[PDB]
């Protein structure tokens, strides 16, 4: 393939600079099995993409959802035993816990040991997500600023 | 068993139709024929970590008058939590295993909510988390609203203030949203305008809302007038230009309005409403206050009691 | 296996693990040329290595040097037109200027518009590390911060 | 020109052996014969950032007796880095377009290295960066150590009391590892000892040093005894257990001093030198202060002349 | 005698064409060619009532540097005025007894007209009269605009931010309104807009100005871009929207700058000139502040000597 891993996961069509924060995001460095990263590979359509392939390592559930709300685009592939067992775009969940953080400043949230939680609306203009504790909706654009 | 029995009334959203109307039918009953000990040998908490008279006092005397008995603090100063430095979610653990109901106040937003993840099996009753939400102040201004109009369908209803950090409007709206044909207009400074969550909620619903200037311009349509006080200690100091009231109510705007007109206040009230219209047959804001009783009895009744007959 | 490049800098021979750490530290990722990296790849010389890529990017001798602090024994390969033109080892620099904070609290450099720089000495073991500004000395170690 | 004409004076770590005599035998020059006029038509900005009484009024006293102008502040407060906040680097840079050198006092750590950069070709004189650095003590120290012991390589140097923020002996440590032969006896409590890097200093030239926990023990063996102040400004919360001095000194136990033993002190003294030390012939330390008006006119002398004075 | 001798120097509204003109080509003489003795034998008193670095430091070096003494406070807290409570025009009817030149710098508007009154013949030069006028601040920013763009009629120049408290573009506008064909671009926002009388002061004269919502919009046409600080300390509790710059410039803005165009601050600058600015050509305002020293001393020299300086 243009590289190849016996089981694993690629994720292809990663928008241009979201793949290395998807890397940090997942964590995806604590691992010692093959990694290739190709950043800044051409994609037609839309000229750069980056790519991620993990070898002998699938994405959790969470993970898959929060590539919804980072990468729509990004399919990710289930390779065993070299074969595309499965190739999967994902789709926006009904409600992301604990790697948000909420943009109202005085939410309870902030002080107290609990997971933040956002309800996603899709908005036919964008994503907005609402906070489980303080019930204000926020742009996703807000909530993902970093 | 009534729907509302060991619920935790937080946010006026988790509510029905259905279950406002029940508080209310109940209210009238309570108002009728009072209950002396029908909460008797159940202790409730106060836990009232800002500032209260109506809330904290209506609430306790409600308990006293069903005959539970009362523990809490008017003040986070004197707990250990405000001392020594103990998070809310141990605070409320324990208290959870020493009483029957927990009403809270608290100034951020969702300290309700974040409470019952500790509760237990108690029931939290929120008496208003920072500017989110006041559901017990929806119910005791639903039942004053019925009470004049009888209806809480078809009305013409203004609020007047800061719609931005009106915990109290928020719910309101949000109620009101749940009956037929209702219409608002909204009178506030931009900069302390209504969320757009609550408008977009509107819009989807196809309820009608509009944006005005003035008093005068919507007095002679409105049935109730509701008038918010502008919460200073919550504004943010690029909204310090907004700390006196933009909006002020005389007894001479009333000139043009329906005779039935009812003027509602959540209270405290500062300079928005001029003490002359305290004298007029419009002026109920006191009414409602005192309505506050019989709503929070009936609260209380129907979370702990599993079958009331009255 | 990894990729071939026309002209640019391959930085091969990074300890696992530190190849991400690097692409941190120094802004590799952030460019619109193409980079190739491979996390965990056999090396035998060492059980598992880490190798970077840039096409049509090169790095100058303090670069490179930088390097050192983390990745000593990197080969930085020069390489011109699918020609190996060089082949670059790093050496300590004398002195590292705007990666690292100085753990020292009441140093000026916190609250003024400067750049950092370290003076590095190589002492017993690790690192050391002197602040231009503040004049402490720190392990190398306790730079890299928690 | 004299070697320090125009030079920065920011740590003693950048100077030589030879700069440091050039220093002092203009000092003993100067001493023996003033130049009224050395300084006439120039400005010297004084600015303190942090408290003082000695540095800041020597060096305006030595720019006076050197017919020079001194401008300047003795608090941040009224500057518009006080009130307006600007940065100190902007602060600096307007001041370099008005005198001809700046003597700056500061409380972070690397204050008068960052005014370099910004006094474009003006001269920074440092006098004290936070817990770092005071070269000018350093100077008049060495002065008065050369007066009283007749040299400056091979003698027995104590130092007590508070080594990790003394900014007066983490430069004098450094002066005195530049002659030959001399001894360190370091006496601290473990919180406030010593900093590491002076101390890899010291191996490096195999210069002798031991830390004891009396000054008993080294008594006998000293030739000068440098007193200093525990840092009460500078101190971590943690470090609170130690404010007072340990180490306190009282004339009884110059029993068994060495008849040249002194005992010198930067000042401020607080506790640690007990006031019946002031009237041994070992108790040098006013002594000591004076010598800093002739160490600070033969450094500016230095610095704004071309032409070794004489 | 030369034509501001014992003038006092209050306003830029009572100064004429004649008068400025005559400043800066004494600042020039006096630049090329110092006099260190022209003040010999008078004492000037530095009175600064409010803060600051620039003003109270180039005026007190420029007294020195032609050879006069200085006296004085840079904070009211320890004058009698401070702790006893004693008026100002007291402080002022004895200070005018000790010095021959009076430097005042007061937080109300009128402060130093207030004291020519109980100055009896003793000249008052005015350093900042609240939000009001800073004539000397006018008289360098003159000098710099002179100096770079060789003239002092027909520019193009744009003030950028709190024009309404901003004493030093209050007393720029009314100068350069004395000069032919002055165009001028104010940038501010609503609340901190540029004073109405200085605008109808404008109009009289037949000068163009022109509001401008972006530096973009002004960028290629203008000559002279003169920021300004939001002046905080100043700001009524509804300004505080308005506290951050809402004008900030950085580096890419000046990709279609004219070749001679100047950025010009009075300073402290906090958010609004970003420092990638101080590399490019454009950036003069430092210059502008060590202009100060030249400006100054021109206009000591004149109010205290009968004879024009050659
Ligand atoms: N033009 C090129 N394009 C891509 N990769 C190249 C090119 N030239 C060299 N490389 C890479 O850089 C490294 C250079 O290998 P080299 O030319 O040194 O032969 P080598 O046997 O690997 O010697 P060594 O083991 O010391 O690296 C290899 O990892 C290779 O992938
Ligand atoms: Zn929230
Ligand atoms: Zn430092």
């Amino acid at each position: 393939g243009v590289e190849a891993i016996k089981r694993g996961t690629v994720i292809d069509h990663i928008p241009a600079q979201i793949g290395f924060k998807l890397l940090s995001l997942f964590k995806l460095t604590e691992t010692d099995q093959r990694i290739t990263i190709g950043l800044n590979l051409p994609s037609g359509e839309m000229g750069r993409k980056d790519l991620i392939k993990i070898e002998n390592t699938f994405l959790s559930e969470d993970q898959v959802d929060q590539l919804a709300l980072y990468a729509p685009q990004a399919t990710v592939n289930r390779i065993d035993n070299y074969e595309v067992v499965g190739k999967s775009r994902p789709s926006l969940p009904e409600r992301i816990d604990n790697v948000l953080v909420c943009p109202n400043s005085n939410c309870i949230s902030h002080a107290e040991p609990v997971s933040s939680s956002f309800a996603v609306r899709k908005r036919a203009n964008d994503i907005a997500l609402k906070c489980k504790y303080c019930e204000k909706e926020f742009s996703h654009n807000v909530v993902l600023a970093n | 068993a009534n729907p509302l029995y060991q619920k935790h009334i937080i946010s006026i959203n988790d509510l029905s139709r259905d279950d406002l109307n029940l508080v209310l039918a109940t209210a009238a009953k309570l108002k009728a024929n009072p209950q002396p000990e029908l909460l008797k040998h159940k202790v409730i908490a106060s836990c009232f970590f800002e500032a209260s008279t109506r809330t904290r006092l209506s609430f306790q005397t409600s308990m006293h008058r069903l005959g539970a008995s009362v523990v809490g603090f008017s003040d986070s100063a004197n707990t250990s939590l405000g001392k020594k430095g103990e998070t809310l979610a141990d605070t409320i653990s324990v208290i959870s295993t020493y009483v029957d109901a927990i009403v809270m106040r608290h100034p951020q937003e969702g300290a309700a909510r974040l409470a019952t993840e500790f509760s237990g099996n108690v029931p939290v009753l929120n008496a208003g988390d920072g500017s989110n939400q006041h559901p017990t102040q929806t119910l005791l201004d639903l039942f004053t609203i019925q009470q004049t109009e009888g209806r809480l369908d078809n009305l013409h209803v203004a609020m007047v203030g800061d719609l931005k950090y009106g915990r109290t409007v928020h719910s309101l709206t949000q109620a009101l949203a749940k009956f037929d044909g209702n219409r608002f207009y909204f009178i506030a400074p931009d900069a302390l305008a209504m969320p757009e969550y609550i408008l977009d909620m509107l819009d989807e619903k196809g309820i009608a809302w509009s944006l005005h200037s003035s008093i005068e311009e919507v007095m002679a349509e409105v049935d109730i007038l509701y008038m918010t006080r502008v919460q200073k200690e919550r504004l943010d100091p690029s909204e310090y230009a907004n700390v006196k009231a933009q909006f002020v109510l005389r007894a001479s705007d009333l000139h043009n309005a329906k005779a039935n007109m009812k003027v509602l206040h959540p209270l405290p009230r500062v300079d928005e409403i001029a003490t002359d219209v305290d004298k007029t047959p419009h002026a109920w804001y006191f009414q409602q206050a005192g309505n506050g009783i019989f709503a929070r009895q009936a609260l209380l009744a129907l979370v702990l009691n599993r079958d009331l007959v009255l």
